[PDB]
């Protein structure tokens, strides 16, 4: 996994690759790693896949209950607190490593959240087995107050660095762009990897497979 | 606090349980509900109380509930209380299936729920559930079956029975017309309509005002169906044709 | 959890809930037991008749284990709770002792369950009396009775439920070495005892027997009406 | 490894308006075959099946506990469960045991009960879901199965070609795995019928 | 500790009078109306709003439960807030398991089940509210009522609170199956006008609507627009 | 209606006073302590000739050196008797010695006022025990008879009657008792007194009698041994 | 160490079990019985860890008997097997797991004979024949070689005897005698012990 | 009336009838007397015998080497409270290896016995105690009540006709501090004897004595052992 985020002039850009692995085998070529928190807040997940899914779903749900009650758009700090307090309580046993970004009444905010419950509020962050490749791109090229398209270029460059240099990362680049005015969930943003084509045809005709027993059960 | 406790689970001086007796008065006022056992199946027929013009019609019935693959029930009395009990019936039936990997036999499901009702009359200081139930089913031990239970946690098996409004009158009509060992689903259907026609004496009988469900066996499988309104009106027609024959 | 004291003393030493539980038993169908020489018999009244009833589903005579059964009078839902508790307990006994229960053991258990429900917060007493019969390991026949108070005793013969007073009077005069010399006469003694009080005789006597080692046999209406005629034609003489 | 104590393999595959699910038939304990007709694929609806590989005791427990939950769901709701909803139900059941999991990794194959659209997915042992548009595999020969599926699967296959493809993918994969095989069962699910076949297969 | 005995019990005639009396609290509440159109549902209610001093926007009687389900009531406002909170929680619990928004009828059944509890459980009275619940799922609108007993019913149109008997007959002689949502909003407001007393403004009625796009409250400006005809 | 732990204006617990009145509905039992042992005698109170008299057990062994006679609501006595039995066995287990009669009586008497409806476990005791008990035995203090009632008050007595006719019987006991009385005299005296107070004609099946002596363990008299003693009486 | 075997024919199930209770280097009993009667037409054969085996089997037995007393009729073999399985599986991850291996044999009025195999993990398999213990390694192939589904009960006892003779020849443990029983329409029958 | 069945119900006069009723249990017990000198604390108790053939109820109980009690009221409540006292004393020796000071034990009783007077469905303790003890602050006599109040006393009597005993003790209390042990016990006996009907006298069957002091662990004297103290009431 390579996940990343940046604060740009008017918002947040989040990024992620789409590979999931089991050991050193690709289990999913098109996993979605950028998760809905609220209409103005999204969260990339790295680490144990069930833990990132379930943790983000739970917090999203509790935040919807919160916003239904308040009648207001949620704050990024609130998602951050809820996540970190739960992860701390579980002592690192919930293997969710998160990049949380959104835009609230106080503007854009980006946090990295670790499994043991520490968080860092920063203008750019990376996580996953590809995170140092992605961070090299950011250290070399980040500038404050980038325009939307510059920020999008930078995030996809960073994800690409992880895709091509980390065996844990691959397939497509997804981005999520969040501003006061707009949410662009770009899945896929880029498809830099493509399966090669098949050269021979193995279209096996009926009767190729020998059959011992057959039962047809008709349905309504 | 002893001053406010109405003491729902104690005996009266004649060995009676007043809350149980009072719950039974509630049931007597609810929609009439009958069950009739035949050779090839079992049926439930119930008076609907949800009959205002502006109601919407969203479920497949009002008072008939599927309990598991092989069983259904109908209820007379407090509706919200019925929803609690029928939810509990479904749970009991799935707990059995989980444990034994076969369907719960009908009498065992009835008894399990009756033990819950009984507990509410003996301890805990709560009001009993204000519900009587008719249960129809098939199992591999006794085939087609009909049971009745009430808020005392008592039950019995029946060839035919009635709960709710005008029960006593309904049972007399069944006593006289029911042929032990000789009923079919088609004649049990005729008899059900005859009985409801007499016991809904406020006033003229209509398909909008009754609900009928049948339980049968087809190709080694139990089929539980709620009759469509077309079929109910046809049976009402046949009963009215039949009463035209009654003299000459 | 509901912790109200339900059974309490009143002036003069009465426990009114227990007395009211006993009123419930007195309105139940009559039940009778006789201890034979090598048979025990239970018979019970009625209750309703009703042609549309499935008879199997309302028996008032119940196996607790292979060598012990019971009849009851009073609240039938309450009886079902007591019966199931006693059935569980018979299996614990077999589990930990590797013998079947004595009839006295399971009686003593049922009685102490009943007694506890007269002295525990949040509960009313059980509205039932039971007649419990069977055989011990050494072949000895037994008949016990329990009541809502938790008191229990052994009997040669006894009746509970409505009309128990007069049925007991009949048994006191009719229970002799002669009346139980055989199995057929023991059975008849129970039927005669019922047929005193039984409304539209009878018809609605349910009856069961237990022989030494032989497990519970319930009689069918055809086997009952054989006995009924065999006593009725004898009472003309 | 706990997951290889019994061995076993399941896979599912998508075609045009049909899906296929297949499993090996061996029940064994380490090297020893015990039986050759062990069920691993279970009906969850007329057109919706779940296949479980992993520890045989948990295959059975998960199938049974899932069926408890599904039956209650269908009685309470008006209706037959949607494939995607079954996946979620199963995810929730597995993740409840996050810290002492069931050792099984299911595949689901079915048609939507109203629209008849094909669906396949798999889940890991703690309930992480993965939906795909082609195939899914689970069991002790997953690498073998991936190699066959990647090479043979094509889009929009009719029922006959789907059957040949899943059958050849299963037979040839399990023939490279000591603890999977002893027979293969295949269900093809279409709008109007289910076709169940057992395959002529190696028994070593 | 808590009283462990029921405060609702059966009377000799078989009535649960505490539930009847809870229904009298409902009957004396402010009027509410729900109408199921062909393409949506409208919920409308009168504010028992005296003073110009009230900030009308500060609390709402018409409330969202989910993106696709909303509620109104007649009876006791604070009891209603309990049920709103539990309904929202029930909806989220469903979503976490099934990953699908709760069907309207499933939400009503679970909420009605909570109301039933308060008719039997220890040391509590029943809720003094009836709920009207609207939703859209399976491409179709739903309107339900849930009463203080925990009984629920599906309606094409209904009225509750003060003067409800009349409101029901007003709707009986006015609703048709093929009616559109915009027409339905108009007849809902006319139904409230039947029993209003005060002169209607956009500040003392509240309107919610439900369609394929979801559940939402109408804004003061939208209600003002519908009020110009009335 | 008031709670079970309500005091009356005279400083008594209503429930306890009422439980004491229940003792008067019991059959009469008698205990006598002599230097040669203690005897316990009780009226069975047979209500039908169909009842098995041996199934009435109003005298029970607690341990080899201790018996107990009861009167009042007999079903209530079972848990007290079982507590006495368990306590003497615990004491043996722990200390490898026999428990004194006084100590057994004390252990049982500490159950007496443990009732009430808002201190205790989900279904604890709702009321006092409607039972009185005579514990007769022998320990290193010699022979000993103790009385206990539902207040949890217990005391040693040289002779004591309990149940329906205890006034009556207690008066005759004052008349006949003396500190140097033999056990055989005590046995005869208690049957003479039971004979006066019983509604039925005394015989060898409608009474029970037991002894405990310094030589000899708890002993229930057989039918044949009762008949022997009944001849003179 | 403990050997169980079952062979199901058209209308009967034959079962056998060794009669040794061992401890360290000694046989402590040579007439041990490893079979538990659950009902008139059901036997449970149980081996494994000391304490667990009897505790588990007797608990299942008492509950099967309880079911009969409560309901008036018996559990079927299949229901009893699934009941047994639910209990074992439910204990597997508890504070009280039971380390037992089992065969369940029965005859149902409507379904005919059944033989079920269960391991300590609580995997349940229906089989035409089966065996547990180290002795199974030497006898299952003899069953595969000579078993046919229509095998008569005489030949099943011969086939059984081939298996038991193979343990005498080839197995390192001294298992000189075996309990043998058969179940059919008429219940459970004791056959003569097979001894060496 | 509506105010007298629950310990949680204040009357309109600011009283709690259940507590007052519990105090009647002590006024109806047999009398007991407690008194002290500079060096010893003594308890003297009349024992009631049910019949002529009963032993006579214990009235004096050992708590620890340095503490004993005399009781009046419900015997079962007396044992429950005595067991609490014993346990508090054992705890103090276990933890601190020294005797629990008498005034601290009495505080613990006050705190324990107050609790059920304030909770619904509980009742006061229906027992009054005289407590004799000796510690670093010398001898003590304390009195405890069902109200959970307690009193530090020069001397005291509780139970039936104890007013007479109290009148004797007031009359002679200026003598107590300087009394030898024999003189002090004699004073206790004369006070107790004032509680008796004119016919009846102190005997070895009806008197029980408890003594503790500087050189003497708490000791109970009954039956033949009270004779030395009764002879020479001359
Ligand atoms: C990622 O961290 C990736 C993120 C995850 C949210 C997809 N993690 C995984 O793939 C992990 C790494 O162990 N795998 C799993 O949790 C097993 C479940 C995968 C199978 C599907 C059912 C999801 C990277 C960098 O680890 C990916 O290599
Ligand atoms: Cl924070
Ligand atoms: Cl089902
Ligand atoms: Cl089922
Ligand atoms: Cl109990
Ligand atoms: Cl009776
Ligand atoms: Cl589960
Ligand atoms: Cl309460
Ligand atoms: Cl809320
Ligand atoms: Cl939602
Ligand atoms: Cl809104
Ligand atoms: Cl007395
Ligand atoms: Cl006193
Ligand atoms: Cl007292
Ligand atoms: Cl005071
Ligand atoms: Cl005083
Ligand atoms: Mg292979
Ligand atoms: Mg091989
Ligand atoms: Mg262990």
């Amino acid at each position: 996994t390579t996940i990343a985020g940046v604060v740009y002039k008017d918002g947040i850009v989040l990024g992620a690759d789409t590979r999931a692995t089991e050991g050193m085998v690709v289990a999913d070529k098109n996993c979605s790693k950028i998760h809905f928190i609220s209409p103005n807040i999204y969260c990339c997940g790295a680490g144990t896949a069930a833990d990132t899914d379930m943790t983000t779903q739970l917090i999203s749900s509790n935040l919807e209950l919160h916003s239904l009650s308040t009648g207001r758009l949620p704050r990024v700090v609130t998602a951050n607190r809820m996540l970190k307090q739960m992860l701390f309580r579980y002592q690192g046993y919930i293997g969710a490593a998160l990049v949380l970004g959104g835009v609230d009444v106080t503007g854009p905010h980006l946090y990295s959240i670790y499994p043991h419950g520490s968080t860092d509020k920063l203008p750019y962050v990376t996580m996953g087995s590809g995170s140092l490749a992605a961070m090299a791109v950011f250290e070399d090229k980040f500038r404050p107050d980038m325009e939307e398209e510059e920020a999008k270029n930078l995030v996809s460059e960073a994800i690409a660095a992880g895709i091509f240099n980390d065996l844990g990362s691959g397939s497509n680049i997804d981005l999520c762009v969040i501003s006061k005015n707009k949410l662009d969930f770009l899945r896929p943003y880029t498809v830099p990897n493509k399966k090669g084509t098949r050269l021979g045809r193995y279209r096996c005709e009926k009767g190729t497979t020998a059959v011992l027993t057959e039962k047809i059960t008709p349905l309504e | 606090s002893r001053r406010y406790d109405s003491r729902t689970t104690i005996f009266s001086p004649e060995g009676r349980l007043y809350q149980v007796e009072y719950a039974m008065e509630a049931i007597g006022h609810a929609g009439t509900c009958l069950g009739i056992l035949a050779n090839d199946g079992v049926l439930l027929a119930a008076e609907r109380r949800n009959i205002h013009k502006l109601l919407d019609e969203v479920f497949f019935s009002e008072k008939i509930y599927k309990l598991n693959e092989d069983m259904a029930c109908s209820v007379a009395g407090i509706t919200s209380d019925a929803n609690v009990l029928t939810n509990e019936l479904r749970l009991i039936a799935q707990r059995y299936l989980l444990q034994y990997q076969e369907p719960i036999p009908c009498e065992q499901l009835v008894t399990a729920l009756c033990d819950i009702k009984q507990a509410y009359t003996q301890f805990g200081g709560k009001r009993p559930f204000g519900v009587s139930l008719l249960y129809i089913g098939w199992d591999k031990h006794y085939g087609f079956q009909l049971y009745q239970s009430d808020p005392s946690g008592n039950y019995g098996g029946w060839k035919a029975t009635c709960i709710g409004n005008n029960s006593a009158a309904a049972v007399s009509m069944l006593k006289q017309d029911y042929k032990e060992g000789e009923m079919t689903l088609k004649s049990a259907l005729a008899l059900a309509i005859k009985v409801l026609n007499k016991t809904m004496d406020v006033s003229k009988l209509s398909a909008e005002k009754v609900e009928i469900a049948t339980l049968t066996r087809e190709n080694g499988k139990t089929v539980i169906r709620v009759l469509k309104q077309k079929e109910v009106e046809q049976l009402i027609k046949k009963h009215e044709e039949e009463e035209a024959k009654a003299e000459r | 959890s509901y912790d109200r004291a339900i059974t309490v003393f009143s002036p003069d030493g009465h426990l009114f809930q227990v007395e009211y539980a006993q009123e419930a038993v007195k309105k139940g169908s009559t039940a009778v037991g006789v201890r034979g020489r090598d048979i025990v018999v239970l018979g019970v009244e009625k209750k309703s008749v009703a042609k549309l009833q499935d008879e199997r589903t309302v028996r008032k005579i119940c196996a607790l284990d292979d060598n012990v059964c019971m009849a009851f009078a009073g609240l039938t839902a309450d009886a079902r709770i007591v019966i199931n508790r006693a059935r569980v307990e018979c299996q614990s006994h077999r589990l930990t002792v590797e013998d079947p229960v004595t009839v006295e053991y399971i009686t003593r258990y049922i009685a102490s369950l009943k007694q506890r429900y007269t002295q525990s917060n949040g509960r009313r007493p059980f509205g039932i009396s039971a007649l419990i019969v069977g055989f011990d390991f050494d072949g000895t026949p037994r008949l016990y009775q329990t009541d809502p108070s938790g008191t229990y005793h052994a009997w040669k013969a006894n009746a509970i439920g409505r009309g128990a007073k007069s049925v007991r009077e009949f048994l006191e005069k009719n229970y002799t070495d002669e009346a139980i010399e055989t199995d057929d006469l023991t059975i008849k003694l129970v039927i005669k005892a019922l047929l005193e009080v039984v409304q539209s005789g009878g018809k609605n006597i349910e009856l069961a027997v237990m022989r030494r080692d032989q497990s519970l046999k319930i009689l069918n209406p055809e086997e009952i009406e054989k006995y009924v005629a065999e006593i009725e034609k004898e009472k003309e003489e | 490894s706990i997951m290889s104590y019994n061995g076993g393999a399941v896979m599912a595959m998508k075609g045009k308006n049909c899906v296929a699910i297949a499993a090996d038939r061996r029940f064994g304990i380490q090297a020893q075959m015990v039986t050759t007709d062990f069920q691993k694929i279970f009906p969850m609806g007329d057109r919706l099946y779940i296949g479980l590989a992993g520890l045989a005791t948990d295959v059975q427990t998960v199938a049974q506990r899932l069926k408890f939950r599904l039956n209650l769901y269908e009685l309470k709701e008006g209706r037959q469960i949607k494939p995607y909803t079954l996946m979620s139900m199963v995810a929730n059941l597995l993740y409840e045991k996050r810290f002492g999991p069931y050792y099984t990794e299911p595949v689901i194959a079915g048609l939507d009960p109203k629209t008849f659209k094909p669906f396949i997915c798999s889940l890991d042992l703690i309930g992480c879901p993965m939906v795909t548009d082609d195939f899914v595999v689970s069991g002790t020969c997953a690498e073998q199965m991936y190699g066959m599926c990647e090479s043979l699967w094509e889009p929009n296959m009719d029922p006959d070609h789907l059957f040949e493809t899943i059958s050849q993918a299963m037979l040839n994969a399990v023939d490279r795995d000591a603890v999977s095989g002893m027979g293969v069962i295949v269900h093809i699910i279409e709008k109007d019928k289910i076709t169940t076949r057992t395959l002529k297969a190696r028994m070593d | 500790r808590g009283y462990s005995f029921s405060l609702t019990t059966f009377s000799p005639s078989g009535k649960l009078v505490q539930i009847e009396y809870a229904l009298a609290a409902v009957a004396g509440g402010a009027p509410s109306v729900g109408i199921k159109a062909a393409n949506g549902v409208v919920l409308a209610t009168e504010k028992k709003q005296k003073s110009i001093l009230y900030d009308e926007r500060s609390v709402h009687k018409v409330e969202p439960i989910t993106k696709h389900i909303g509620l109104v009531y007649s009876g006791m406002g604070p009891d209603y807030r309990v049920l709103v909170h539990r309904a929202r929680k029930l909806a989220q619990q469903y979503y976490l398991v099934y990953q699908e928004p709760i069907p309207t009828a499933q939400l009503v059944q679970r909420v009605a089940s909570v109301m039933q509890e308060y008719t039997q459980s220890g040391g509590v009275r029943p809720f003094g509210v009836s709920l009207l619940i609207c939703g859209w799922n399976e491409g179709r609108p739903y309107l339900f009522q849930s009463d203080p007993s925990g009984a629920y019913f599906a309606w094409k149109a209904t009225a509750m609170g003060k003067n409800y008997v009349n409101g029901k007959t007003f709707l009986e002689k006015r609703y048709n199956e093929d009616l559109e949502l915009e027409d339905a909003i108009h007849t809902a407001i006319l139904t409230l006008k039947e029993s209003f007393e005060g002169q209607m403004t956009e500040d003392n009625i509240e309107v919610g609507i439900c369609n394929e796009a979801g559940f939402r409250r109408l804004t003061p400006t939208e209600v003002k627009d519908y009020l110009a005809a009335i | 209606d008031r709670g079970v732990n309500t005091f009356s204006p005279e400083g008594r617990l209503f429930q306890v006073e009422y439980a004491i009145e229940a003792i008067k509905l019991g059959s009469t039992a008698i205990g006598i302590q002599t230097s040669e042992g203690v005897c316990l005698a009780v009226e069975k109170r047979i209500t039908s000739p169909l009842m098995e008299p041996s199934s009435i057990e109003k005298i029970v062994e607690i341990d080899a050196h201790i018996g107990c006679a009861m009167s009042g609501l007999i079903a209530d006595a079972k848990t007290l008797i079982d507590k006495a039995r368990v306590e003497t066995q615990n004491h043996w287990f722990t200390y490898n010695e026999t428990m004194t009669v006084e100590s057994v009586t004390q252990a049982v008497s500490n159950l007496a006022l443990q009732f009430g409806e808002e201190d205790a476990d989900p279904g604890a005791m709702s009321r006092p025990f409607g039972v009185a008990l005579l514990f007769g035995g022998v320990d290193e203090k010699g022979p000993q008879l103790f009385h206990m009632d539902p207040s949890g008050t217990f005391v040693q007595c040289d002779a004591r009657a309990i149940g329906s006719a205890s006034e009556g019987a207690q008066s005759s006991l004052q008349e006949v008792y003396h500190k140097s009385m033999t056990l055989k005299e005590a046995i005869k005296s208690s049957l003479i007194i039971l004979k006066q107070v019983m509604e039925e004609k005394l015989n060898a099946t409608n009474i029970e009698l037991a002894t405990v002596q310094p030589g000899q363990n708890f002993h229930m008299f057989t039918k044949e041994e009762l008949e022997e003693v009944i001849k003179d009486i | 160490m403990e050997y169980l075997i079952g062979i199901q024919g058209p209308d009967y199930v034959l079962v056998a079990s060794d009669r040794v209770a061992a401890s360290n280097i000694v046989q402590m009993k040579d007439d041990h019985d490893k079979m538990f009667k659950m009902s008139e037409k059901i036997l449970l054969l149980c081996v494994g860890e000391a304490g667990d085996t009897v505790q588990f089997a007797e608990y299942i037995q008492k509950n099967v008997q309880l079911y009969k007393m409560r309901n008036g009729y018996e559990l079927s073999p299949t229901a009893a097997a699934n009941f047994t399985r639910r209990n074992l599986a439910d204990c597997l991850r508890s504070r009280t797991p039971y380390h037992v291996n089992l065969l369940l044999a029965g005859y149902d009025e409507h379904e005919g004979p059944a033989l079920y195999y269960m391991d300590y993990l609580a995997a349940l398999a229906k089989a035409p024949f089966a065996a547990h213990g180290y002795g199974a390694f030497l006898t299952l192939s003899i069953l595969d070689r000579y078993y046919t589904p229509t095998i008569s009960r005489e030949r099943a006892v011969e086939l059984l005897r081939k298996c038991l003779e193979e343990l005498q020849k080839r197995f390192i443990l001294n298992l000189p005698t075996f309990s043998v029983r058969i179940i059919d329409k008429n219940g459970i029958h004791d056959l003569d012990n097979i001894s060496f | 009336n509506q105010y007298d069945n629950d310990v949680t119900v204040w009357s309109p006069q600011g009283r709690i009838h259940q507590i007052e009723y519990a105090m009647e249990a002590v006024k109806q017990g047999s009398a007991t007397v407690g008194l002290k000198s500079k060096t010893h604390a003594v308890l003297v108790a009349l024992k009631r015998a049910q019949s002529e053939l009963a032993a006579h109820q214990k009235k004096i109980l050992h708590v620890d080497n340095h503490i004993g009690i005399s009781i009046a009221g419900l015997t079962a409540d007396a044992r429950l409270l005595c067991n609490f006292m014993r346990q508090e004393c054992l705890d103090s020796r276990f933890v601190f290896d020294r005797p629990l000071p008498v005034s601290r034990l009495v505080s613990l009783i006050g705190s324990k016995t107050q609790i059920p007077t304030q909770r619904y469905g509980r009742r006061p303790y229906g027992v009054g105690l005289l407590i004799a003890g000796y510690d670093d602050m010398g001898p003590h006599i304390f009195q405890t009540c069902p109200s959970a109040n307690y009193f530090d006393c020069r001397a005291m009597s509780i139970g039936a006709r104890s007013q007479s005993a109290r009148t004797y003790l007031e009359r002679h209390m200026s003598e107590f501090m300087e009394c030898n042990l024999n003189e002090l016990v004699k004073h206790g006996l004369r006070a107790l004897r004032e509680t008796l009907p004119a016919e009846q006298d102190l005997t070895t069957k009806n008197v029980s004595i408890g003594i503790v002091g500087k050189d003497l662990e708490f000791t109970i004297y009954d039956d033949d052992d009270v004779s030395p103290f009764l002879e020479g009431l001359e």
